[PDB]
C-alpha cells in the first residue's frame, strides 16, 4: 500500500490504518427494481455506537460512520481500489453476487402430466 | 513569495527539504521568545523534532508528494511564527516523547 | 451497454440466439427467452407487479405493456416470446399511454394510507406511479374495501392494499408447497385468503412478505418499527442453519431492526426460512454482558474481565492434562474454534469437538461430511434418496431446491427414516437400517429407479453420525452409492448434510472426539457457547466454564460466565454443508462488556502460562491456513478431491434401532432463537 | 467492591461510565478538578452545594448535558442531605474550612458534617465507594485545631463504614490555590513576603491534579483502595524558603525576606482568634496569617516513610517547578 | 455575443492545442483544457477584442472519486463588453500544482486561497497560498468527499488547563444518513 | 382527566352505528382538517376500527 495521500491527506494516522471492505449494495428484496446498483461503496465497519443516558439518542465516537453510505460513492470496483490503495487502507473486496437469466415461457404453466401410469 | 513550481526530480526535492529544515531551525529563536519557551525547552530538542518529523516522513520515493509535504510544513512553520496558535499547542505537538500488548488491549475494551 | 442488475445470461449454444431489437439496438437472447427479458439484457428495465424470476408468468396486472411493429394491441412483455427480428419499443406513446392507464387503474380502488402503510418508502406501487404514472387522478367515487385476516403470528394482513397480483399465491403453491391461499371470488370482488381460518404453517411462509410489492402483506413483529430509510443495511451471512444464507441485516442504532434476504443464486436464491428471519429478537434478550463467578452460597457476581480469567487461569493449572475438555457450539466461528483447540492441545488434552456431529466422525477426507454436489446442482438430479434425513427441519433451502427440481423435473424421491411431515411426494421406502440393506442387496422396486436414474443424489443426514453402528451404515451406503452409479467424474451424487453452522469449520479443523467418555471423567470444561450438550453428564466435581452470549441450562450449571459477542457483532468465517466459505460482516456494536471468543481464548491462554504465536485476527488465519487452507481462501468454489474409494473396508453390522428426528422443534434450535421472543408464538400455535 | 463502572463509550465526553458521584464541597478547589476528571470518563456528577446559585454555575461546563446536577443542601439539615445522595452509587467528601466562622467552627465543619455525611451513607445502603479527604498532617495531638478535627471525621468514617478510603493529601499547589496566590498577592500589595517561620519548616507540596487524579484511580481501582488510607504528597520535599524563591522565579521580583519568629507571627494573628464574635458573624478571612496555619507550620509535615503513596497507584507526580506553577505569571 | 457567436469564433480563432472539450449549450458555454494551457487560455480571453472577458467571477472545485484526476476546477467568467458568460474547466489531482491566474485577475487571490483550503490543490505562483476559511491549524480539507462532515476534531472549554482545546469528536447523536434513493429512478 | 391515556379515551367512545356494508371515515367534520380518507369495510361482527382516527364502525341492522 502506497499511502501517499493518505500523509499528504489530513486524515489522521489513527484511521489511516483502518480495515475497509469494497462492495457493490445489491438490489433490496422489498422493491423489483435495480436502479440502486452498479455503484461501488467502501464500508468502514463503524459500529461503535451506543445510547445516550439523557434521551436515548445513539451516540458516536467515529468520523466514518456515515461517509461510505452518504457521499464516497464509486462507479467501479478499479476506483475503489485505487482510492483505498492511495489512502492507505487496508481493503478487503467483496464480489456482488449477480441474478442468472433462464429460459422462463408462459406455456410451462400448462403442460402435459402424461398418459395415466397405473404404477 | 510564490509557491516554487512542482519538482521534477528526488535531487531537488531533497535541496527544498534542507532549504525548509534551515528555515525552520532558523525560526526556532523567535518562537522561544514569542511565547515563553525559555525555562521550558531546550534549543535542541525542538530541532530534533523536526529532524525526526523528516526522518520518518523519509520513505516518500514522489517529488510531488515531498513538495506537498514540504508546502505544509511551511504553513505549519508561518502559522506558528505567528501568534495564531495557542501556547500549548505548540508543546503539544513538539516535545519529544507489563504483560502483553493483546492483554491490555483486551482488558480496555473489545474494540482494537 | 450491460444488461439490468449485472444479470448473466447463459447461452448453451451459440447456434440458438435469436437477434432482436429493444430499442433500435442488436440484441442476442437465446430461444426461450421473453420480451421483458430481453429488454433486461438490453439495459431497459420493464415496469412490472405481477412478473417474479422465481414464480410463474402470469400476465394480471398488465404493467409491462410494450409496442410490436406486428402487433396491432399493446403485448405483455412477462409472456410475450422473443421472436428472431422482432423490433420492440418500449419509449413510445403507446407504451407510455398504456402504463400511465394501467397505473390509474391500479390507484383508483388502493386505500389513502401510505403514511400508515409499512412499505412506506419501500413500496413498488408508488415509486412506478411516480415514474410510469400520471399526475391527477379523475377517480372521485366510493372505494371498495375488505376486512383483514389473520394468517398466524409473522404475516400481518391488510388486504385493502391488495392489487391482486397473486403473487403470494403462485410462491404457495410452488416454491413453500403448502397450498393454503388462494384467489377466491370473482370479479373486483376476490379476495386473497385461505377461506376457512387457518394460519400460515410453512417454514418458508415469511418470504410472502418480500415477493408482496403493496404493503398488503407485511411482517408482524416488525409492525410500524421503523421504515427503510432510518436502517443502515449490512450484507451478512446466516448461522442459524449449515445453509448459510445471505442475508441482509438491517439496523437503526446498536439494535437490529430486521433481517431481509440477499441474492445467492448457488445458496438461497432469494429465500430465507422464518428461523432465519425473524431470529433477531433473541438478539437483545438474556444476552450475557459481564464476566461472571459463582459466590460460597450459589450466587453469580459481577466481576471485571481481570479477575474471571486470573480464576480460571489458577484453576486450569490443578487438574490433570487429560482431564480438561473443550466443547465448540454450533454458533461458533473457524477461528475461535482454531483457536480453543491450540489452547486445548497446549495444555496437554485432545478432547476438543463440536455441540453436534462430533462422536467420533472421521474428518480424514472431507467428502463424507460435505453435500458433494452443491446445492444448485441438486438441480440437475433426478432421484432424491433421503436416507434418514428431514430437510424440511434441518435446511429449509435444501428442501426448497428440492422441491423445486421435483416439481419442475418430475423426480423421485425416496425417504428413508422416521415419519415426517414433506412438502412434495415423497415414497416412504422404510424406517430403518434394514430398509438400506433391503436397497443394497436389490429386488426393491426403488432399486429399479434408482439404477435407471441418470442422476441419483444420495442425501445422508447428520443425524446419522452419532449412533454407534456409523460405520456400518455409511459402508451401506458407500456400497449402494457405488453399485447404483452416482459418483463419477461428470456427476458426484453422494451427499451429507450437515445442521448446525459450526460442524463444517470444526471438521475440517480437526475438531473430532477422540473419547466417547470425556465429557464423564472430565475436571475442567470449557463451553465455547455450548448450551446444546446435556450439562447432567458433566460430573459435579467438574469445573465448567461457560463462553457465551445467552443464557441457558448451561448457564445454571457453569462455574464462571464469560460474555461474549453474537454473530452480528464480529468478523468469522463459516462453511456451509457444500463445503463454501463465507464471512460475516460487523453489524450492531457487541453489548456490555463482552468480548469475541477467539480473544477470549487467547487472553487465558496468555493468563495461564501458554504463549500462542499469533496476537491479531490475521495471525489466527495464517494459522488455519496450515490446518484447513481452504478457510481462508473464501468464495471460491473448490470440489472434493478424493472419492469413497479410500476409505478402508469397514465389516461392521448395522443396528436394529430406527432413525430418530434430530430437530424436535424447529423454531427452537439455537440459543439465540431459544431466547427469541417470536419464536415462542410461532412454536405455540404454528407446530403441531 | 466491583459493579460501580460499566464503560459505554470511548472513554470521552459523550461516552457513559456507570459512575454517579455525589460531590459535597465541590465548589472549592480540589472540586473543580475532581468534578472535571470525573466528567470526562462520562460519569454522571451531583453537586451539592449551599448559599448562591452562582457557586455551582463553572461546573456546568464539564458535562455533556445533564451529567452535573447541582442541587441546594444544608448541613444541618438530614433529610436534604438523603434528598440530594439518593441517587449515587459513590459519595465523594471535600468538605473542610481552614478559618473558623461564627456559624461553623472547626469542630462542626470538619468532623460534625464528615460523621452526618458517613451516616447517611450508612442508613441509605447503595454507596459502592465512599471517599473522605482529609489532611496529610491529620493526628490527634496536633497544635492546629482543624487537623485534630479532620483525624477525628477519619476515625468517625471508617467506623461508620469501613469501606471507605482516605485519601489524605498534603498542600495543594494549582491556579486558585491558598498558598501561592496569597504570596503573591501579599508581594505585590506590600513588597516583601513574610516568614512565620523564617523558612525552616519542611512540607511537600502536590499539585491539585495529581491528587484528583489519585480520587480517580482509587475509584478506578481492582478493590485493593477499600478501607485504606492513602497520603498524598508531592516528589520533592519542599521548604517555606525554597517555595518562595521559586515564586519569586515565576512572578519575577527581587527577593526581599522578612524573617518572623513564632510568637510575633502567632500574636499578630491572635486579634482574629479573639474577635470572630462581633456585630456581623462574617468576618474578613485569613490570608496568610490564619493563628491556625501559623500553629501547622511548627511541626514538619512530609509523607510518612512506611504509608501508602503515589506510586502505589500507578501515579507519578507532577515536578512543582513548570506546568504546575505557571500560573504566576498573571502577576509577571 | 451570444452562445452561437461566441462558440463558432473560439473554434476558429483559439489554438487548437490549448482547448480538448467545449460544450455549447443553454446551460453554459464550457471550454475543457490542460492545466499547463490554462493561464494561456485566460489571457487569451482577457485581451482579444471580439472575447473582451474582464471579470472572473469565481474559481470552484469539484470533487469525483472516481477519477484518476479527482478535482475539477472551475472557472467561471463575464465579459461585460460583450454580456455573455464563458466557463472554463481544468482537472487535477491532489499531488499537482496548477497555475495561478491572480498575475491576470487580482481577485483570483482569495478564491485560489479557499479552492487550495477544501481541496488542497496548490497553485503556481501564487503570492500567498494559506488557509483562509478553516480554523488555525486544521488538518485536512473539509470539502473532498471523504472528508466527514462532522470532521475528526471538537472543540470544549477546559477548565483546569484554562483555555479552549481541541479534542476528538464525539457526538451525543450522531447524524442520522436517510437513503432515500428509489430502485426505479 | 390525565390519567387516562389516548387509549382508554378512544377505548371509551361508543361505536357509531351505519345502516349500510361500508362506511368512509374522514376524521372531523370539515375534510381538510382531518385524516386521509379511509374506507371501512363492515362485514364482521366485531367493530371496524379506523386506523387513522381510533374511531369504531359497526353494521346497524345487518
Ligand atoms: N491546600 C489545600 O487546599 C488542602 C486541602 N485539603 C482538604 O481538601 C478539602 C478540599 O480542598 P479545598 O477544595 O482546598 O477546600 P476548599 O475550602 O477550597 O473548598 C471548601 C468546600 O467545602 C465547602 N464547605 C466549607 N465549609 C462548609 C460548611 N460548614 N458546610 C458546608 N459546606 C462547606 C465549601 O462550600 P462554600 O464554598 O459554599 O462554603 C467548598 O465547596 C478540604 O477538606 C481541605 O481541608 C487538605 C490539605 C491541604
Ligand atoms: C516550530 C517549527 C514549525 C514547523 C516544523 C516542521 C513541521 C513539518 C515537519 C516536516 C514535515 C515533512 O514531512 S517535510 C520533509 C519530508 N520529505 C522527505 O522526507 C524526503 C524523503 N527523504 C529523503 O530523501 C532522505 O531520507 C533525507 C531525509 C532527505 C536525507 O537522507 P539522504 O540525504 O542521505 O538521502
Ligand atoms: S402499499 Fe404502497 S401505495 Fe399502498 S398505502 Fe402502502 S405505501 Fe402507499
Ligand atoms: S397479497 Fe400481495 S402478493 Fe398476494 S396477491 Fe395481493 S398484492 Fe399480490
Ligand atoms: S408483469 Fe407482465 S402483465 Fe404483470
Ligand atoms: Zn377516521
Amino acid at each position: 500500500k502506497r499511502g501517499e495521500i493518505g500523509k499528504v491527506s489530513g486524515i489522521p494516522e489513527e484511521h489511516l490504518s483502518r480495515k475497509v471492505i469494497i462492495y457493490s449494495p445489491a438490489r433490496t428484496a422489498t422493491q423489483s427494481g435495480s436502479g440502486k446498483l452498479g455503484k461501488w461503496k467502501i464500508n468502514f465497519v463503524s459500529t461503535l455506537k451506543w445510547e445516550n443516558p439523557l434521551m436515548g439518542w445513539t451516540s458516536t465516537g467515529d468520523p466514518y460512520a456515515n461517509v461510505g453510505d452518504s457521499a464516497l460513492a464509486f462507479d467501479s470496483e478499479e476506483a475503489a481500489k485505487s482510492f483505498a490503495e492511495r489512502h492507505g487502507w487496508d481493503y478487503k473486496v467483496k464480489k456482488p453476487n449477480t441474478p442468472l437469466l433462464k429460459v422462463k415461457s408462459y406455456s410451462d404453466n400448462f403442460k402435459w402430466k402424461g398418459n395415466p401410469q397405473p404404477e | 513569495i510564490g509557491v516554487p513550481p512542482n519538482s521534477a526530480n528526488l535531487t531537488e526535492a531533497r535541496r527544498r527539504v534542507f532549504d525548509f529544515f534551515r528555515a525552520a531551525c532558523r525560526s526556532i529563536p523567535t518562537i522561544m521568545d514569542i511565547y515563553n519557551l525559555q525555562d521550558v525547552v531546550a534549543p535542541s530538542q525542538l530541532r530534533y523534532a523536526i529532524s525526526a518529523q523528516i526522518r520518518n516522513n523519509a520513505h516518500i520515493t514522489d517529488p510531488k508528494v515531498i513538495d506537498l509535504l514540504i508546502f505544509k510544513g511551511m504553513e505549519e512553520l508561518t502559522d506558528i511564527v505567528d501568534h495564531a496558535k495557542q501556547r500549548h499547542h505548540i508543546i503539544g505537538q513538539y516535545v519529544v516523547g507489563g504483560k502483553t500488548d493483546f492483554l491490555k488491549n483486551f482488558y480496555t475494551s473489545n474494540y482494537f | 451497454r450491460n444488461p439490468v442488475g449485472g444479470a448473466r445470461v447463459h447461452f448453451s449454444n451459440p447456434e440458438d440466439a435469436i437477434e432482436v431489437f429493444v430499442d433500435g439496438y442488436a440484441v442476442k437472447v437465446p430461444k426461450g427467452f421473453t420480451v421483458l427479458q430481453a429488454c433486461e439484457v438490453a439495459g431497459v428495465d420493464i415496469p412490472r407487479f405481477c412478473y417474479h424470476s422465481r414464480l410463474s408468468i402470469a400476465g394480471n396486472c398488465r404493467m409491462c405493456l410494450v409496442e410490436v411493429e406486428k402487433s396491432p394491441k399493446p403485448v405483455a412483455s412477462c409472456a410475450m416470446p422473443a421472436l428472431p427480428g422482432m423490433k420492440i419499443k418500449t419509449d413510445t406513446p403507446i407504451a407510455k399511454k398504456a402504463r400511465e392507464g394501467v397505473m390509474e387503474f391500479l390507484l383508483m380502488n388502493h386505500p389513502l394510507d401510505c403514511p400508515i402503510c409499512d412499505q412506506g418508502g419501500e413500496c413498488d406501487l408508488q415509486d412506478q406511479s411516480m415514474a410510469f404514472g400520471s399526475d391527477r387522478g379523475r377517480f372521485t367515487e366510493m372505494k371498495r374495501s375488505v376486512v383483514d385476516k389473520n394468517l398466524g403470528p409473522l404475516v400481518k394482513t391488510v388486504m385493502t392494499r391488495c392489487i391482486q397480483c397473486t403473487r403470494c399465491v403462485r410462491f404457495a403453491s410452488e416454491v413453500a408447497g403448502v397450498q393454503d391461499l388462494g384467489i377466491l371470488g370473482r370479479g373486483s370482488g376476490e379476495e386473497i385468503g385461505t377461506y376457512v381460518e387457518k394460519l400460515m404453517t410453512s417454514e418458508l411462509s415469511g418470504n410472502v412478505i418480500d415477493i408482496c410489492p403493496v404493503g398488503a402483506l407485511t411482517s408482524k413483529p416488525f409492525a410500524f418499527k421503523a421504515r427503510n430509510w432510518e436502517l443502515k443495511a449490512t450484507e451478512t451471512i446466516d448461522v442459524s442453519d449449515a445453509v448459510g444464507s445471505n442475508i441482509r441485516v438491517d439496523s437503526r442504532g446498536p439494535e437490529v431492526m430486521r433481517i431481509i434476504p440477499r441474492l445467492n443464486e448457488d445458496i438461497n436464491e432469494e429465500w430465507i426460512s422464518d428461523k432465519t428471519r425473524f431470529c433477531y429478537d433473541g438478539l437483545k434478550r438474556q444476552r450475557l454482558s459481564d464476566p461472571m463467578i459463582r459466590d460460597s452460597d450459589g450466587r453469580f457476581k459481577a466481576v471485571s474481565w481481570r479477575d474471571a480469567l486470573a480464576v480460571v487461569g489458577d484453576i486450569i493449572h490443578q487438574v490433570k492434562p487429560d482431564e480438561i475438555v473443550g466443547v465448540a457450539g454450533q454458533l461458533s466461528d473457524a477461528e475461535s474454534m482454531m483457536v480453543l483447540k491450540d489452547f486445548v492441545n497446549r495444555m496437554g488434552s485432545d478432547n476438543v469437538w463440536c455441540e453436534g456431529t462430533a462422536a467420533g466422525v472421521d474428518a480424514d477426507l472431507r467428502y463424507s461430511y460435505l453435500m458433494n454436489t452443491s446445492i444448485s446442482g441438486l438441480e440437475n438430479a433426478d432421484l432424491f434418496l433421503l436416507i434418514g434425513t428431514q430437510p424440511r427441519v434441518e435446511a429449509a433451502m435444501v428442501n426448497a431446491r428440492i422441491c423445486k427440481t421435483v416439481r419442475a423435473s418430475n423426480a423421485k424421491v425416496g425417504y428413508v427414516g422416521p415419519p415426517a411431515e414433506f412438502n412434495y411426494d415423497c415414497k416412504h421406502l422404510g424406517t430403518g437400517p434394514d430398509t438400506l440393506k433391503e436397497i443394497a442387496e436389490g429386488r426393491h422396486p426403488f432399486c429399479t429407479a434408482l439404477k435407471n436414474a441418470k442422476n441419483p443424489a444420495i442425501i445422508v443426514g447428520a443425524g446419522l453420525f452419532n449412533r454407534t453402528d456409523k460405520n456400518a451404515i455409511l459402508s451401506s451406503v458407500e456400497s449402494i452409492a457405488q453399485a447404483n452409479n452416482v459418483v463419477r467424474p461428470d456427476w458426484n451424487g453422494l451427499n451429507f448434510l450437515l445442521q448446525y453452522a459450526a460442524q463444517a469449520a470444526a471438521l475440517d479443523l480437526g475438531l473430532i472426539q477422540q473419547s466417547a467418555k470425556a465429557l464423564e471423567s472430565a475436571k475442567f470444561v470449557y463451553l465455547m457457547g455450548a448450551d446444546d450438550v446435556n450439562v447432567d453428564k458433566i460430573p459435579k466435581d467438574a469445573f465448567v466454564v461457560y463462553q457465551g452470549h445467552h443464557g441457558d441450562k448451561a448457564v445454571y450449571r457453569a462455574n464462571v460466565i464469560l460474555p461474549a459477542s453474537a454473530f452480528t457483532e464480529k468478523e468469522g468465517t463459516y462453511e456451509n454443508t457444500e463445503g463454501f466459505t463465507q464471512q460475516t460482516v460487523p453489524a450492531v456494536p457487541t453489548v456490555g462488556d463482552a468480548r469475541d471468543d477467539w480473544k477470549i481464548v487467547r487472553a487465558l491462554s496468555e493468563v495461564s502460562g501458554v504463549k500462542l504465536p499469533y496476537n491479531s485476527i490475521e495471525g489466527v488465519r495464517s494459522r488455519i491456513k496450515s490446518v484447513a487452507p481452504n478457510l481462508v481462501h473464501t468464495d471460491e468454489r473448490e470440489p472434493a478431491a478424493f472419492g469413497p474409494s479410500l476409505k478402508p473396508e469397514c465389516k461392521e453390522a448395522m443396528s436394529t434401532t430406527p432413525f430418530q428426528t434430530v430437530v424436535e422443534n424447529f423454531y427452537m434450535t439455537n440459543s439465540i432463537t431459544r431466547a427469541s421472543k417470536i419464536m415462542a408464538q410461532c412454536s405455540a400455535v404454528l407446530l403441531k | 467492591g466491583v459493579g460501580h463502572l460499566a464503560r459505554k463509550g470511548t472513554g470521552g465526553r459523550s461516552s457513559v461510565s456507570g459512575i454517579v458521584a455525589t460531590v459535597f464541597g465541590a465548589t472549592g478547589f480540589l472540586g473543580r478538578y475532581l468534578v472535571q476528571q470525573l466528567a470526562k470518563m462520562g460519569s454522571q456528577v451531583l453537586v451539592p452545594f449551599r448559599g448562591s446559585e452562582d457557586s455551582p454555575r463553572h461546573l456546568k461546563l464539564m458535562g455533556d448535558l445533564g451529567q452535573v446536577v447541582p442541587m441546594k443542601f444544608d448541613p444541618r439539615d438530614e433529610d436534604s442531605i438523603k434528598a440530594v445522595m439518593a441517587k449515587a452509587n459513590v459519595v465523594i467528601n471535600l468538605i473542610g474550612r481552614e478559618y473558623e466562622t461564627r456559624n461553623f467552627s472547626f469542630e462542626d465543619a470538619n468532623h460534625h458534617i464528615a460523621e452526618k455525611l458517613a451516616l447517611v451513607a450508612k442508613e441509605h445502603g447503595g454507596i459502592m465507594r465512599y471517599i473522605q479527604v482529609s489532611c496529610l498532617g491529620a493526628s490527634v495531638s496536633s497544635p492546629s485545631r482543624m487537623l485534630r478535627a479532620k483525624a477525628a471525621a477519619e476515625e468517625a468514617v471508617l467506623n461508620a463504614l469501613p469501606e471507605a478510603t482516605i485519601m489524605r493529601p498534603a498542600t495543594m499547589i494549582g491556579t486558585e490555590d491558598r498558598i501561592l496566590n496569597p504570596w503573591s498577592m501579599f508581594v505585590k500589595k506590600y513588597g516583601f513576603l513574610p516568614l512565620i517561620g523564617g523558612g525552616t519548616t519542611k512540607f511537600q507540596p502536590v499539585y491539585v491534579v495529581d491528587v484528583a487524579a489519585a480520587i480517580v484511580a482509587a475509584l478506578k481501582d481492582d478493590g485493593s483502595s477499600m478501607g485504606k488510607t492513602y497520603e498524598l504528597g508531592g516528589p520533592d520535599v519542599f521548604t517555606t524558603h525554597e517555595l518562595a524563591e521559586i515564586m519569586y522565579d515565576m512572578i519575577r521580583e527581587w527577593p526581599r525576606y522578612v524573617k518572623l519568629p513564632f510568637p510575633i507571627a502567632k500574636a499578630m494573628a491572635a486579634p482574629r482568634d479573639f474577635m470572630v464574635n462581633k456585630v456581623p458573624f462574617p468576618l474578613p478571612s485569613p490570608q496568610i496569617f490564619n493563628l491556625d496555619q501559623i500553629n501547622a507550620l511548627t511541626t514538619d509535615t512530609l509523607v510518612s516513610d512506611n504509608a501508602l503513596k503515589f506510586q502505589d497507584l500507578d501515579l507519578v507526580p507532577h515536578k512543582l517547578k513548570g506546568y504546575p506553577v505557571e500560573f504566576l505569571i498573571q502577576y509577571r | 455575443m451570444d452562445n452561437q457567436f461566441i462558440f463558432k469564433y473560439s473554434w476558429e480563432t483559439l489554438p487548437k492545442k490549448w482547448v480538448k472539450k467545449m460544450e455549447r449549450s443553454e446551460h453554459g458555454n464550457r471550454f475543457d483544457t490542460n492545466t499547463d494551457y490554462l493561464f494561456q487560455l485566460l489571457c487569451f480571453l482577457k485581451l482579444h477584442t471580439y472575447t473582451r472577458v474582464q471579470v472572473l467571477i469565481d474559481i470552484c472545485g469539484v470533487d469525483y472519486p472516481s477519477r484518476k484526476r479527482r478535482f475539477e476546477v472551475v472557472y467561471n467568467l463575464l465579459s461585460t463588453r460583450y454580456n455573455s458568460r464563458i466557463r472554463v474547466q481544468t482537472s487535477a489531482d491532489e499531488v499537482t500544482r496548477i497555475s495561478s491566474v491572480v498575475s491576470l485577475f487580482p481577485s483570483a487571490g482569495w478564491w485560489e486561497r479557499e479552492v487550495w483550503d477544501m481541496f488542497g490543490v496548490s497553485f503556481i505562483n501564487h503570492p500567498d497560498l494559506r488557509r483562509i476559511l478553516t480554523d488555525y491549524g486544521f488538518e485536512g480539507h473539509p470539502l473532498r468527499k471523504d472528508f466527514p462532515l462532522s470532521g475528526y476534531v471538537q472543540v470544549r472549554y477546559d477548565d483546569p488547563e484554562k483555555r479552549v482545546v481541541s479534542e476528538p469528536i464525539e457526538m451525543t447523536q450522531e447524524f442520522r444518513y436517510f437513503d432515500f434513493a428509489s430502485p426505479w429512478e | 382527566r390525565s390519567k387516562k391515556s389516548p387509549m382508554e379515551l378512544i377505548s371509551e367512545v361508543p361505536p357509531i352505528k351505519v345502516d349500510g356494508r361500508i362506511v368512509a371515515c374522514e376524521g372531523d367534520t370539515n375534510p381538510a382538517l382531518g385524516h386521509p380518507i379511509e374506507f371501512i369495510c363492515l362485514d364482521l361482527n366485531e367493530p371496524a376500527i379506523c386506523k387513522y382516527c381510533g374511531l369504531r364502525y359497526v353494521q346497524d341492522h345487518h
